[PDB]
RNA sequence: AAGAGCAUAGCUGUUGGGACCCGAAAGAUGGUGAACCAUCUAGUAGCUGGUUC
RNA sequence: AUUGGAUAUGCCAUAUAAAGCGCUUUCGAAGAGUCGAGUUGUUUGCAGCUCUAAAUGGGUGGUAAAUUUCAUCUAA
RNA sequence: UUGACCUCAAAUCAGGUAGGACUACGCGCUGAACAAUAAGCGCAGGAAAAGAAAAUAACCAUGAUUCCCUCAGUAACGGUGAAGCGGGAAAAGCUCAAAUUUGAAAUCUGGCAACAUUUCUUUUGUUGUCCGAGUUGUAAUUUCAA
């Protein structure tokens, strides 16, 4: 804020306080409890054949195939993107 | 007259009475939520109304 | 259909009426509820001041008067609402504080002082907040003197250039980063 | 609690434990009637959530509708003719084959004695909360009707406003 | 159902509850949990007077007596404490209608490492308890005098029933 | 380039509403009987007729 | 004649009490055939159909850039 | 040989409740030849519906819903036609699920005996006791503003 209005300082010029954080944007944060819950049901449910069949499609470095294969099966990139990594942890951890 | 105060005083105290005795309002007041279960509230409201009601108060001109 | 306005007077009436008996069943107190000094949010209103919907927790806690006591006398509460120049902070500030001044709580149980409520009880007046807490414009400066130094500042040395700045800023960032 | 465990298996829908369950229990459902009484829900983490307590005066209902207006809509509004002496609370999903849709329905008692000392739930015995779905107040009736706080969702135009004075 | 089970066959995940204990350790499963039965309500209130009147003189011992050492029910509150790990045995009922309930405890306790078995019937484990129905049973903490056999029937349901079975 | 507009009322003209009045088959919706009925309807009218000191 | 509730008064109450706010040495669970995507109909909304989610995630926009920061909110 | 638990029946068993009418105004579904209209079907109340942000905005920021004026015949679409902001009427906030109390299911319906109270011998409860419901979860605490 230079006291002006354009520029990416615009604003007028006064001194900021530092608001608290609010409860809400908590969301998303991981619980040690849920992170467990979530383990517990991934080892016992299992996976579906779409998320089976990308995996050793990493398994044998079809890499490109299968980043495509899950976009076509969530819809967004990274939904597809976040999908990919976790199950190569789950490669690497194996 | 007779008779039928006859079976009042008969069935006071008693909890179930014939439909011709019962009170005829409307259907609707009978089927309505009796006062006591309208002024039934949690004791979580009860905590918050014993230890903060609305008050009294004012301002000096 | 076709929408007339023939009930306007008699509208107008029932608010009145509507007013009287509302103010008379709660006389001791004040009808109508305190509002903090809030700014409209946009370039053609934000110099303006008027009164928004209730006071932020943050000016609550600093107030002293818990979020339940403030409830209970009057005090409207946001929650949505979060106040970020402390200016906002202030200038609710002594709005409720001068309220509190202001304010005389009738005691319960039969006249006893709890806490520091009060200890007068006939003083039992209903007032016009607005009079005692009247919200004011935005104080403007008179007869300020000097400032030749912004005498040589020549506005568009800021305005047409910065202006420039800021549309040709992505511009430049991204050429920094290329060459880089 | 052990219901964090539950919708947790829930939302894995593809399952091999879910997909068997689901087929098992959908060619059960088929074999009884249309609509069903059900002595406990078959998911007690959803209706727990949806307003559901295992007390006097909460009902279940099991229904299955043809595929091919909402299914989850009319699934309510079935069990309202059927049950015509409760206010129906809610609905959730369960199961499905190639054909049907298999939904279990929550209803509430109004004139028993539990619910109306109940504060939480007295709501529903007052007049205006009968036959809810007959006019699209639930939760799938006011999401199919576009009801919601947004810019995303007649009479205020048609009509010709003539003022006293003008 | 016998054409749509074996078909698509039974998952081990639901596979594991149609194999249940033996009758004999069953038994003396149950003999030691007599042992443990929660109080009846008749006795709840004989002791809500031994109270009354302990409370009269200032609470006396622990309310009058030492710690209720019983049995733990309720599927909630014995989640709670496996999680915890405060459980030495977890009973769960075979035929429990929706699966669901109990479909994840197994490998939840396995992970935890902790000796359990399944326990044929629910009525039976409800009566241990003086309810209708009980899908889950749990000891954690006994006597001295019951230590020496309840570490037995564990080892003895750790030689015929959580060792043998592991995850197959 | 040393601002002249704003508001109200009236007259006249024009555009739209049934639209100066009267009059065409028809069409739809829902019914009754073995075609009829009621609403939409005061419709399409580029015309016929009438239109007051 | 009832009733409006306040005022005073009288009597029980139980009150071994719980709650608000200084602090945290931290923990914070948060709604799934749902969101979403494609597709067909109809007036972005909804609906049928097949697929089907995630945890700083998700929705929504100012920006950028076609991705990004930033802002704001916490659905089923 | 018996007893549990579960599933399902049956009662001229006890207690309750639904239909139908009005429909000016509410909320739905359907829908014509104009019109998200008329007609048709469904369902409410004295109001209904909506409602405490998965909302705005781009500011020095706003703060549930509803209504009025204005925005504005503007944006947008191709004659249709809003909304944010501003002013005013009115203002009121909240409740669950998601964790335990495991040193005590502390919870609840009903049967029976008493104590009452009444717009009221017609109403509404309370206490005691019994029985059942309920650990596949009734209470207390907590709902993101935390």
């Amino acid at each position: 804020a230079p006291g002006l209005v354009v520029g990416l300082n615009k604003g007028k010029t006064l001194t900021k306080r530092q608001l608290p954080e609010r409860p809400s944007r908590r969301k998303g944060h991981l619980s040690k409890r849920t992170a467990f819950v979530r383990s517990i049901v991934r080892e016992v449910a299992g996976f579906a054949p779409y998320e089976r069949r990308v995996m050793e499609l990493i398994r044998n470095s079809q890499d490109k195939r299968a980043r495509k294969l899950a976009k076509k099966r969530l819809g967004t990139l990274k939904r597809a993107k976040g999908k990919i990594e976790e199950l190569t942890s789950v490669i690497q951890s194996s | 007259e007779s008779n039928r105060l006859a079976a009042r005083e008969a069935y006071k105290n008693k909890k179930y009475i014939p439909l011709d005795l019962r009170q005829k309002k409307t259907r609707a007041i009978r089927r309505a939520l009796t006062p006591y279960e309208q002024s039934r509230k949690t004791l979580k409201q009860i905590k918050k109304e014993r230890y903060f009601p609305l008050r009294k108060y004012a301002l000096k001109a | 259909y076709v929408k007339t306005w023939f009930n306007q007077p008699g509208r107008k009436l029932r608010r009145r009426q509507a007013r009287q008996t509302k103010a008379a069943k709660i006389a001791p107190r004040p009808v109508e509820a305190i509002r903090p000094a809030v700014k409209p949010p946009t370039i053609r209103y934000n110099m303006k001041v008027r009164a928004g919907r209730g006071f932020t927790l943050e000016e609550l806690k600093a107030a002293g008067v818990s979020r339940r006591v403030a409830s209970t006398i009057g005090i409207p509460v946001d929650h949505r609402r979060r106040n970020r120049s402390e200016e906002s902070l202030q200038r609710n500030v002594e709005r409720i504080k001068v309220y509190l001044a202001h304010l005389i709580v009738f005691p319960r149980k039969a006249g006893q002082p709890k806490k520091g409520d009060a200890t007068d009880v006939s003083g039992a007046e209903q007032t016009d907040v607005a009079a005692v807490l009247p919200i004011t414009q935005e104080a403007v400066e008179e007869a300020k003197p000097i400032t030749e130094e912004a005498k040589n500042f020549n506005a568009f040395s800021t305005l047409s250039n910065e202006r420039a700045y800021a549309r040709y800023a992505g511009a430049r960032a991204a050429f920094q980063k290329k060459r880089a | 609690g052990a219901y964090k465990y539950l919708e947790e298996l829930a939302k894995k829908k593809q399952s091999d434990v879910n997909l068997f369950l689901s087929r098992v229990r959908a060619w059960e459902y088929r074999q009884m009637n249309v609509i069903h009484r059900a002595s406990r829900p078959s998911r007690p983490d959803k209706a727990r959530r949806l307003g559901y307590k295992a007390k006097q005066g909460y009902v279940i209902y099991r229904i299955r509708v043809r595929r091919g207006r909402s299914a989850r809509c009319t699934a309510e509004e079935r069990v309202g003719r059927y049950c015509s002496n409760l206010r129906v609370l809610n609905s959730y999903w369960v199961n499905q084959d190639a054909t049907y849709k298999f939904f279990e329905v929550i209803l509430v008692d109004p004139s028993h004695k539990a619910i109306r000392r109940d504060p939480r739930i007295n709501w529903i015995v007052n007049p205006v909360h009968k036959h809810r779905e007959s006019r699209g107040l639930t939760s799938i009736g006011k999401k199919s009707r576009g009801i919601g706080k947004g810019h995303r969702f007649w009479l205020r135009h048609n009509t010709l406003s003539l003022r006293r004075y003008r | 159902r016998k054409i749509l089970n074996l078909r698509l066959k039974v998952p081990p995940a639901i596979a594991q509850f149609q194999k249940t204990l033996d009758k004999n350790t069953a038994t003396q499963v149950f003999k030691l949990l007599n042992k443990y039965r929660p109080e009846t309500a008749a006795e709840k209130k004989q002791r809500l007077v031994a109270e009354a009147e302990a409370v009269a003189n200032g609470k006396s011992a622990q309310d009058v007596s030492k710690k209720p050492y019983n049995v733990k029910y309720g599927l909630n509150h014995v989640v709670a404490l496996i999680e915890a790990k405060k459980a030495k045995l977890v009973l769960i009922a075979s035929d429990v209608d929706p699966i669901e309930l109990v479909v994840f405890l197994p490998a939840l306790c396995k992970k935890m490492g902790v000796p359990y078995a399944i326990v044929k019937n629910k009525a039976r484990l409800g009566t241990v308890i003086h309810q209708k129905t009980a899908a889950v049973l749990a000891v954690t903490e006994v006597r001295e005098e019951d230590k020496n056999e309840l570490a037995s029937i564990v080892s003895a349901v750790d030689a015929n029933f959580s060792a043998k079975y592991d995850e197959s």
